[PDB]
């Protein structure tokens, strides 16, 4: 999601289904890359809870 | 006359399970709200009348 | 005035045998302290603008001080909920005194 | 199972004492709700059977006493509670009330108004001087 080569454009804008699957948000939200990291019903602290 | 709690004790057991979904006063005391008993049981009213 | 008196008490006994509502009075004071309390237990559901009623999924989802601000609005309206309560049991407490 | 503890189901954090429900949960529900909204069963992600939820069990504590000037000796009623709860609470763990030195027992009484602990039962009535419910009293007498 986040590495690969190419992104979709915004008018064509592509949807992955994520399943199935243990998720780190401490290993996304501790990063230094994103400029923006912004939530809207949950903090980005407790999404390993 | 039908009453809805007399206060007389309860004691889990009596709540808990099928209970726990198909009475009111089960939802009333596992959030706070108790009956307390009268000080004169119903047979002291009935030496007294 | 015996006999009298013995078929009087025994038309007592047939309408309390036979009707149902006679005993309204007291039935509407048990309707109406079971009315308000089963009231007072719906108003938990109540979001009271908060993300959610449930105060544990306030504390699943939120940082202490996102929570702070969720749990205040939760506060406020099931503290104005007993107030409500407490207020009309003490105008119907005045009623049966 | 039949132990007060905080569980954690999923994210579904809370405190209480879990049972083996007979609840018919269909296969798209993880959870089922209380009139109050709140969680009161839940399926297991791991063995997927039914648990009811209950509270941890509480109610209230009332403190009777003579006056101050007549006696420091006081009894509790923890109301509403059949006596087996107040064993059971063993400060070994916490409470809400911190002080235990009560439920040693030895003069424990179930009324219906709760169980009774620090007061002698005695056979014969008198007036009523302190009133506990269900027709029992409490008096500070030789
Ligand atoms: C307090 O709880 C105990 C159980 O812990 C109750 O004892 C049961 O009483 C019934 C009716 O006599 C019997 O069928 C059971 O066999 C008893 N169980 C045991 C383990 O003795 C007791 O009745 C309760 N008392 C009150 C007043 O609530
Ligand atoms: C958890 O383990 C049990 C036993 O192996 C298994 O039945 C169950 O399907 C597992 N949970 C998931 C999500 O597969
Ligand atoms: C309370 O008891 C003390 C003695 O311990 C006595 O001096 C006082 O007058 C008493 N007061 C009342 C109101 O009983
Ligand atoms: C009360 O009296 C009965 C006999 O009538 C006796 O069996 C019982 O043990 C007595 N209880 C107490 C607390 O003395």
């Amino acid at each position: 999601v986040f590495n690969a080569t190419r992104f979709a454009s915004v008018y064509a804008w592509n949807r992955k289904r994520i399943s199935n699957c243990v998720a780190d948000y401490s290993v996304l939200y501790n990063s230094a890359s994103f400029s923006t990291f912004k939530c809207y019903g949950v903090s980005p602290t407790k999404l390993n809870d | 006359v039908t009453l809805a709690d007399a206060g007389f004790i309860k004691q889990y057991g009596d709540c808990l399970g099928d209970i726990a979904a198909r009475d009111l006063i089960c939802a009333q005391k596992f959030n706070g709200l108790t009956v307390l008993p009268p000080l004169l049981t119903d047979e002291m009213i009935a030496q007294y009348t | 005035i015996a006999n009298q008196f013995n078929s009087a008490i025994g038309k007592i006994q047939d309408s309390l045998s036979s009707t149902a509502s006679a005993l309204g009075k007291l039935q509407d004071v048990v309707n109406q302290n079971a009315q308000a309390l089963n009231t007072l237990v719906k108003q938990l559901s109540s979001n009271f603008g908060a993300i959610s009623s449930v105060l544990n999924d306030i504390l699943s989802r939120l940082d202490k001080v996102e929570a702070e601000v969720q749990i205040d609005r939760l506060i406020t309206g099931r503290l104005q909920s007993l107030q409500t309560y407490v207020t009309q049991q003490l105008i119907r407490a005045a009623e049966i005194r | 199972k039949n132990k007060c503890v905080n569980f954690n189901f999923n994210g579904l954090t809370g405190t209480g004492v879990l049972t083996e429900s007979n609840k018919k949960f269909l296969p798209f529900q993880q959870f089922g709700r209380d009139i109050a909204d709140t969680t009161d069963a839940v399926r297991d992600p791991q063995t997927l059977e039914i648990l009811d939820i209950t509270p941890c069990s509480f109610g209230g504590v009332s403190v009777i006493t003579p006056g101050t000037n007549t006696s420091n000796q006081v009894a509790v009623l923890y109301q509403g509670v059949n006596c087996t709860e107040v064993p059971v609470a063993i400060h070994a763990d916490q409470l809400t009330p911190t002080w235990r030195v009560y439920s040693t027992g030895s003069n424990v009484f179930q009324t219906r108004a709760g169980c009774l602990i620090g007061a002698e039962h005695v056979n014969n009535s008198y007036e009523c001087d302190i009133p506990i419910g269900a027709g029992i009293c409490a008096s500070y007498q030789t």
